[PDB]
């Protein structure tokens, strides 16, 4: 099940197609750029996450551009101010394709804790989300599971190979959804450590 | 008087005790035992404080300030250390065998003890000893009974016993297991019960209404508004949560319903949340039922309306004044009616023209208790107007009141008031077909038909003024009754007369004026109290119209094709078979209601109205006070497909779509001007609130705590987006808690009583001015009309005598305060407390018809046979025959009808 | 007498120096419980009230504070002056280890104040704000625009009928914002901003911002230039405003310590502190001693984590990249132990009313001598690799100096003001939560503030953090941790549990809030970026009537243009990164 955008299709995949197709989502998803954009203490734990205890490099997501342009993914770390807003869209738009993004903590998510005259209510009032954390802030290994499952949405979208050949639509995979993967696991918990201890 | 709490001097009342003076001027006294409506007793101990003998004084002694008169030169201290001790000791002790209940106890958040245990700062538990326990009673369908709450404060037996003069509940049990309930299981028989849910401060009694949907009080949304199960216009806080009507509390106002309703007021909201409710509106073609939104209901009726050649109006006693007067400006005056019959509005507006034409002081309800003597002609005050009636069982017990301040007994020292006047009491004589609820404080009830009561009166009339009309043919037993009457009427200073259109009868009405006027040639300080039907019988009688009759007869030869009737079933004023003829014969019903009424069938258009909760409009009650009520909450917020407005909002559309094809839907201060424009009799409306514009210090009043929650999560499962918050362009109360409810703010219409450290209706001190008078700023609603200068002739048409006629059987109504009000049977627990609808038959009828006790009997009225199981009515005279008058099948236009063919099935 | 007892401090000399000054009925004296003198004084003497505090013997030296309150909706107002709107100012003298808080009356009408920035220059920014949130108007004002609204706002947000909820997004509005952002660069005025001589046609102009990639957060500077020397900035400030205060007057007591948190988000339980402390004067609490070590032990791993993060940007800012892998690991060490501790991360929300959430769970010890071992050598290693290396000196020495003077007139706290050998740190000056307890030395500069001193200076506040770690460690003090008081918030969770008086106490706590009785409270901490404060206002209510935070971070960004004047750009990023401020600090 695929969502298109030039509608809810099917799967659109020759198989020399097929495979093309496959090793241009494997390149992007193991080279993921993420642009250096900070909004408040979500970025500080998504540049803990970029240090040595943790060494997202090894994901190669560590180039960290300075320039939109360069970059392939918009991690929002951080609460969306009205005035910083424009600041955020203008700086999505210089992204160039494919891009993806990544909401990450209650703030960017829909506000937060700031359901204030001075916050927008989530980023994804004005610009599209491909992955939201929940935290605030969430852990550095939460980001990288929001960067695994990146991945995940990556290694099964389907774009044009070349804008003068074939189809020109962007077909998102329809995830399951985590929670619904993760009911089975998670309502089987019984007991856990008591919190008196270390 | 002069006091001085803790080196402060302060200007009190020397007639009030130390507790009141001291809640009256913000001090912080935790008490339990005292309530300002029932005096004090001294048994809860809470109230201490430290009274010094003179100035120089450092020893002092601990008193309860609820039993200390607040004399001139008092010396006390409240935070003195020995007294807050005490008082924490005294929470410790009702701590002790207390529940571990808050959790899972419908009081929590709203519980007086929560904050009275917070209040005198007592958290730290050193009893270790077990805690006593209570099994609970079975108290019926609207109070909930949990005894190992009790503290044994003994509010409840006060109020219910002394107060409201219910019988069954009662204190029983001995030194610490004093248990408080009824006798055995089964239903409070008071029509005042539900009071006890705010009287008892903690959660014994509770609403089991409320706690079927259960959510606590930081959770709702308030808003002030109007009762409209009867005409009294008792001021209610009605509370929402998640899009349904949770809660009606009481809405402190002391010129009226002060801190008291009714169960039917109180319990009977459930018609708000019935599922049959429409929602959009409905347009039938054929055999389809589409459903529009706002816009094509109003091209698409405004088109067909345009087409007809006469439209007619059909108004309600339930629709407010804005309305009534919207539907009379789209239709014409000349073609809007009155929903109501004819002999119901000729009883109605003579009750108008005495209250307004008379020149005798109408009552307010809070006044009613301040008199000496009361007559009641006619109207069974305890099923009709209840609050009318516990404010005439307050003036009873006035000559206790008197008898002990002729002893220097002071008004709070409520046990030596009762004491003292251990049996006597002030005058009452009511008057009825049958027995009523104030029977047990009547100096003596009159059991008889209407025409005989009515002879009563003006017999009463003429005793006291010779130049009243005089009745012949007065027995001379009933003669010495009605002696007994005018020498107690005439030796009172204040008198009161209260009838009403419930009866039936237009000579009941005349009697009873002639009675007021009798008096007020006499000197007397008479007053005269008419208790009208529905919320707004007073309104549609003010602003008058053609009977229902009338509008029939219209549709029936085809003069009108076109009929919008507002928010009225229309059965229970008119025959059914009649008046669905003329729905089928009109070409076009377009109903505009909030309830699923049977006249829906025939309608072509049903606007889906909004009702009390969803609405704001003004309502005229008995006494002639406009009152403002206030929308609670948006039923769009979580149901987006609801289409749900204002009557008013969609006839002014109408009007306006009829006349320049667009839509413009109104404001609701632009109706208020355009009735006090066209209307000069309603302009006192104009005042009853203040409009949209009313900010306190530029903000406007919050109609949900400070602590309302769930504002992100409450819609998620709907979309994880938040909506906008519901706009209020009409009122000038905002649907958030972005707004202010400060007891100190320069308002009258108060949404809900909360202030820091007083969650319990006990916030309701901190709102007023002097604990239990008025609000601090003027009670909210303004009188319609003053007293007249001059009054009315007398009445000169007295009625013969009641004969029984052989074959025919007149009905003598009975009402029901579950039961009789229309929109009150809707709601699902007045079932299982509505009676089962018998007929009520004298003996002697009974036995000529050979019928027992419970046999079925079937009679015709309208060509229609039904059948009713009998009771055997004594008190009920002969040639009569008693029906539920407001039940299923049987109007309330049946009320001194006649009956034919009546015999066992 | 308790320490949070209400005092109307008749007995400072500073009231006796006023009343010989300006005469006993020149102004009225407010019995408080901030611990300062309060002083209403009237809006014409100000000026000179002001100037008169300014050249005593022992002279107030440092506008602490300056903003407004709207008093239409206060209650309880009992010997107060007739007031709609009010100004307060609180300065400190250092010299006699005392403040005063000045407050002027203003009808509503009437909202207008002499400018205090002839006395105090950080009265603009201040000043500034006041208006921008409040709409009082400051004569003489240089520059009267908004600080932390953009221009084209309406309304006053800390006004009491302002609505505090977000509005409805609205796609045109970004838009137009938008429109304005790109329009900005060609409609660039300056003289909106406060500049002259806007194009010497040599005077170019930069832009450093809204997207700075860095910790300290996103902020704009507008940069006159010639050629490379900075002739005038001025900084735009505002894109992180969160409306903080105005949540303080939307939360109750208790369920507003989380925004505490988020105020200098590096600062976690240093920034709980001075409001914890502030309600639990409001409150009459004495916390037990166990209670105040174990929130003393929190603020120094917080402040030990602030600090480490802060030299590892700035030796980043510098060139070297690599030590801020190392102080991340270190800084993991740190929350490693406030995991265990807390349950979280970076912003705890752990102590309370009263006390802390939790006693310390079983083996914290363990891990606090695992980081206490750990951190020394790791230190000593990035002085020598980075700290000592010449390269990083020549960025850093003699870059944006200023001395005692400087940093008195613009409110500089912390490090700044300590590099110029002026020994102000609150942990000895005003000694609060138990200080007085521990051995720790306050290390202070020769007298110049560049960015290698306040670096240096930063090192060695590390290394006496870690000794009163040591100290915390060695000696616990066994007993409860949370306050015996009926207000302590909540109760301790077992008697909760099986008690009816704790769980009603909890239950009206937790939903309805905490009723503290009407009073003023202040509290002023040394927190890891400088001196925070927090001024409580309570109309008796379970919500704080008015909450002001005063952060060093303001003062220190209002600071840069009369330091960083006639130098280059890379010098200010040097600058920028050896302030130790976050944007959350400066706007929240
Ligand atoms: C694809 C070829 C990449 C070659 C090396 C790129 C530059 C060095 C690694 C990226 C990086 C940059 C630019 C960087 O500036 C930085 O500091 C914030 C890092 O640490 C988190 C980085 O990892
Ligand atoms: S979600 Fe929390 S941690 Fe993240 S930016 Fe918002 S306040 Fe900071
Ligand atoms: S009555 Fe009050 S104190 Fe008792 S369990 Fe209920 S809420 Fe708690
Ligand atoms: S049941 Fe309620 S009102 Fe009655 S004595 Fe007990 S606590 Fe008081
Ligand atoms: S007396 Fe009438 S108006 Fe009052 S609560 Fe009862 S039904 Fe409502
Ligand atoms: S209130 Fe006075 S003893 Fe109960
Ligand atoms: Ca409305």
């Amino acid at each position: 099940d695929y969502t298109l955008t030039r509608e809810i299709v099917t799967d659109p995949l020759n198989v020399f197609m097929g495979k093309l197709n496959d090793m241009v989502n494997w390149g992007r998803k193991n080279s993921i750029w993420p642009y250096n954009f900070g909004l408040s203490c979500c970025y500080v734990e998504m540049v803990t996450s970029f240090t040595a205890v943790h060494d997202v490099a090894r994901f190669g997501a560590e180039v960290l551009r300075a320039s939109p342009r360069q970059a392939d993914l918009m991690v929002v770390a951080g609460t969306c101010f009205t005035k910083m807003a424009p600041v955020i869209q203008r700086l999505y738009d210089q992204m160039l394709e494919p891009k993806w993004v990544i909401s990450m903590g209650a703030c960017a998510n829909s506000g937060g804790m700031y359901d204030i005259y001075s916050v927008v209510q989530g980023v994804d009032k004005f610009i599209p989300v491909d992955v939201y954390i929940p935290g605030c802030p969430p852990r550095p290994e939460a980001y990288m599971q929001a960067l695994m499952l990146l991945q995940e949405s990556i290694g099964k979208e389907r774009r044009p190979l070349s804008w003068v050949v074939g189809d020109q639509g962007v077909y998102r995979a329809n995830m399951q959804s985590e929670r619904e993967r993760k009911r089975g696991e998670r309502i089987a918990v019984t007991n856990l450590r008591t919190p008196d201890e270390i | 008087a002069t006091i001085h709490v803790d080196g402060k001097e302060y200007e009190v009342n020397g007639a009030d005790n130390l507790l009141e003076a001291c809640l009256s001027l913000g001090l912080d006294i935790p008490y339990f035992c005292w309530h300002p409506a029932l005096g004090s007793v001294g048994a809860c101990r809470q109230c201490a404080v430290k009274q010094y003998q003179n100035a120089e004084d450092t020893r002092g002694r601990l008193v309860m300030s609820c039993m200390t008169p607040a004399s001139d030169g008092t010396f006390i201290s409240i935070d003195d250390e020995e007294a807050k001790q005490f008082r924490e000791s005294v929470v410790e002790w009702l701590m002790t065998n207390h529940p571990h209940d808050c959790p899972v106890c419908e009081e929590g958040g709203n519980c007086h003890l929560q904050d009275m245990t917070v209040m005198t700062g007592h958290s730290f538990r050193r009893y270790r000893f077990t805690k006593r326990t209570h099994r609970n009673q079975d108290l019926g369908p609207f109070i909930s009974h949990e005894m190992n709450r009790c503290i044994a404060c003994y509010r409840c037996v006060r109020y219910y016993k002394d107060y409201a003069g219910g019988t069954d509940l009662g204190v029983y049990g001995a030194h610490d297991n004093v248990y408080f309930g009824r006798p055995e299981d089964g239903t409070l028989e008071s029509e005042f019960s539900g009071n006890l849910v705010e009287i008892c401060p903690t959660g014994v009694f509770t609403d089991k209404t409320h706690s079927e949907r259960y959510n606590r009080k930081w959770d709702m949304q308030f808003a002030p508004s109007i009762c409209q199960q009867c005409s009294i216009g008792c001021n209610i806080s009605p509370g929402e949560r998640y899009g349904e009507l949770r809660r009606i509390e009481n809405r402190y106002n002391g010129t009226v319903n002060h801190y008291f309703l009714c169960d039917r007021g109180r319990f009977g909201y459930g018609y708000v949340n019935l599922k049959d409710r429409p929602r959009q509106p409905v347009q039938r073609r054929g055999d389809d039922f589409i459903t529009l939104n706002a816009e094509q209901a109003m091209q698409g009726a405004a088109d067909i309306l345009r087409q007809s050649k006469k439209v007619i109006g059909i108004g309600s006693p339930r629709a407010s004044v804005e309305s009534n007067f919207a539907l009379r400006e789209l239709v014409g005056e000349e073609n809007f009616y009155t929903g109501i019959a004819h002999g119901e509005q000729e009883r109605l507006q003579l009750a108008l023209k005495v209250l307004r034409e008379g020149g005798i002081y109408t009552p307010a309800l809070r006044e009613i208790e301040s008199y000496d003597a009361v007559l009641v002609l006619g109207e069974d005050v305890t099923q009709t107007g209840a609050r009318v009636a516990l404010a005439v069982r307050q003036a009873v017990k006035g000559k206790a009141r008197e008898m002990a301040a002729a002893q220097k007994v002071a008004d709070w020292q409520i046990a030596a008031i009762l004491n003292i006047g251990q049996r006597a009491k002030h005058p009452l004589f009511v008057t009825n077909v049958d027995d009523t609820r104030l029977d047990d404080i009547a100096a003596w009830t009159y059991r008889a038909p209407v025409e005989d009561q009515a002879r009563l009166g003006f017999a009463i009339a003429h005793a006291l003024d010779n130049s009243a009309p005089a009745v012949d043919g007065i027995e001379p037993e009933l003669q010495s009754k009605i002696d007994v009457i005018v020498q107690a009427l005439a030796g009172a200073k204040k008198p009161l007369i209260i009838s009403g259109t419930n009866a039936g009868s237009l000579e009941v009405i005349q009697a009873a004026a002639n009675v007021a006027k009798a008096l007020k040639g006499r000197g007397a300080d008479v007053g005269i109290t008419m208790i009208a039907r529905s919320v707004n019988s007073m309104g549609l009688g003010i602003m008058g119209g053609g009977s229902l009759e009338e509008a029939l007869t219209e549709l029936e030869t085809g003069r009108a094709d076109a009929v919008v009737v507002l928010e009225n079933d229309l059965h229970r004023h008119a025959s059914a078979t009649r008046v669905n003829a003329a729905l089928a014969k009109a070409p076009l019903v377009m109903v505009v209601d909030h309830q699923r009424t049977a006249i829906m069938e025939n309608a072509h258009l049903v606007l889906s109205a909004a009702s009390f909760a969803e609405s704001d409009g003004t309502v005229i009650n008995n006494e002639g006070r406009a009152q403002r009520f206030f929308q609670v909450y948006d039923p769009a917020y979580y149901d987006s497909k609801t289409v749900m407005l204002e009557s008013w909002r969609w006839l002014h559309s109408l009007h306006s779509t009829l006349l320049s094809r667009e839509v413009d839907w109104t404001q609701l201060d632009h109706v208020i001007d355009a009735v006090v424009a066209k209307i000069p009799e309603l302009a006192g409306i104009k005042d009853a609130a203040p409009d949209a514009t009313f900010r306190i210090r530029g903000q406007k009043l919050a109609r949900e705590p400070h602590r309302y929650s769930g504002r992100t999560a409450m819609r998620a499962n709907i979309s994880v987006h938040e909506p906008r918050q519901p706009q209020d362009i009409d009122t000038m109360f905002t649907f958030s808690m972005e707004g202010n409810n400060q007891p100190t703010a320069h308002r009258s219409q108060v949404p809900f009583a909360w202030a820091p450290g007083w969650n319990s209706p006990q916030a309701w001190n901190k709102f007023q001015d002097e604990v239990g008078g008025k609000l601090r700023f003027g009670d909210p609603g303004v009188r319609l009309f003053e007293t007249s200068e001059n009054g009315l002739d007398y009445f000169t048409s007295v009625p013969a005598r009641f004969q029984p006629q052989d074959g025919k059987w007149r009905i003598a109504p009975y009402y029901h305060l579950f039961g009789s009000d229309e929109l009150s049977q809707r709601a699902p627990v007045f079932q299982s407390r509505m009676p089962q609808p018998y007929i009520k038959l004298n003996p002697a009828d009974a036995a000529k018809l050979g019928v027992n006790a419970g046999t079925r009997v079937s009679f015709s009225y309208d060509g229609n046979t039904v059948t009713l199981p009998v009771e055997i009515a004594e008190g009920l005279t002969a040639g009569q025959v008693g029906l539920p008058m407001g039940m299923s099948g049987i109007a309330p236009v049946l009320a001194g009808a006649h009956l034919e063919d009546l015999k066992e099935a | 007498e308790p320490a949070w007892q209400t005092r109307d401090h008749l007995d400072d000399p500073v009231i006796g120096e006023l009343r010989n000054r300006f005469g006993p009925d020149a102004f009225t004296v407010q019995a408080t419980r901030t611990g300062v003198p309060v002083v209403w004084i009237k809006r014409e003497q100000l000026l000179e009230v002001g100037d008169f505090l300014k050249k005593l013997p022992k002279p107030y030296v440092m506008l602490f504070d300056l903003h407004g309150m709207d008093e239409r909706l206060r209650t309880h107002r009992e010997g107060l002056p007739a007031a709609d709107f009010s100004v307060f100012y609180h300065l400190i003298s250092i010299d006699r280890n005392r403040d005063i808080m000045l407050k002027v009356a203003l009808a509503e009408n009437d909202l207008h104040v002499p400018t205090f920035t002839k006395l105090f220059p950080n009265a603009n920014w201040y000043e500034r704000e006041t208006w921008d949130l409040f709409g009082i108007t400051f004569d003489g004002h240089p520059n009267l625009r908004r600080i932390m609204m953009p221009q084209t706002w309406k309304g006053h947000p800390l006004r009491k009928d302002y609505p505090a909820r977000a509005t409805e997004f609205s796609p045109f509005e970004l838009t137009k914002a938008k429109q304005d952002l790109e329009m900005e660069a060609l409609t660039f005025k300056p003289e909106e901003w406060g500049m002259k001589r806007g194009t010497n046609e040599d005077f170019m102009f930069l832009n450093l911002g809204p997207n700075h990639p860095s910790a300290h957060g996103a902020f704009r500077i507008v940069l006159q230039l010639d050629g490379e020397e900075i002739v005038d900035c001025v900084p735009d400030i505002g894109y992180h405003h969160r409306g903080a205060e105005k949540m303080g007057e939307r939360q109750s007591w208790h369920s507003y310590i989380p925004y505490t948190d988020r105020i200098e988000y590096l600062g976690g339980c240093v920034n709980e502190m001075p409001y914890v402390l502030a309600v639990e004067k409001l409150a009459g609490i004495t916390v037990p001693d166990r209670v105040n070590v174990i929130r003393v032990m929190l603020s120094e791993l917080f402040r030990i984590n602030s600090h480490l993060l802060y030299i590892s940007t700035f030796i980043q800012d510098v060139g070297a990249m690599t030590p801020v892998f190392f102080a991340f690991t270190d800084r993991q060490k740190i929350y490693d132990l406030v995991e265990a501790i807390t349950g979280f991360r970076m912003h705890p929300a752990w102590f309370r009313i009263g006390g802390v959430a939790h006693d310390l769970p079983r083996g914290w010890d363990r891990l606090l001598r695992e980081f206490l071992d750990w951190m020394p050598k790791r230190l000593a290693s990035y002085e020598k690799a980075a700290l000592q290396n010449t390269i990083l000196k020549g960025r850093s020495q003699g870059v944006a100096a200023y001395g005692a003077k400087e940093a008195l007139e613009w409110g500089t706290t912390g490090a700044g003001l300590r590099a110029t050998g002026i020994d102000f740190d609150v942990r000895k000056a005003r000694p609060y939560s138990g200080y007085e307890n521990f051995d720790f030395e306050i290390p202070v500069g020769g007298g110049v503030s560049d960015c290698y001193t306040r670096v240096m200076l930063k090192v060695e506040e590390l290394r006496q953090s870690l000794r009163i770690l040591e100290q915390c460690l060695n000696n616990m003090p066994e007993g409860p941790f949370k306050a015996d008081h009926p207000l302590t918030t909540p109760p301790p969770k077992e008697r909760t549990l099986q008690h009816i008086e704790t769980l009603i106490t909890h239950f009206l706590q937790v939903s309805w809030g905490p009723v503290m009785p009407a009073n003023e409270s202040f509290q002023m901490i040394e927190a890891t970026k400088g001196i925070n404060s927090y001024y409580l206002t309570s109309d008796g209510s379970t919500m704080s009537y008015r909450t002001r935070i005063r952060t060093p971070s303001y003062a220190h960004l209002q600071q840069i243009p009369a330091a960083i004047r006639g130098s280059l750009v890379s010098d200010l990023i040097v600058y920028l990164g050896s302030i130790d401020f976050v944007m959350s600090d400066v706007d929240r």
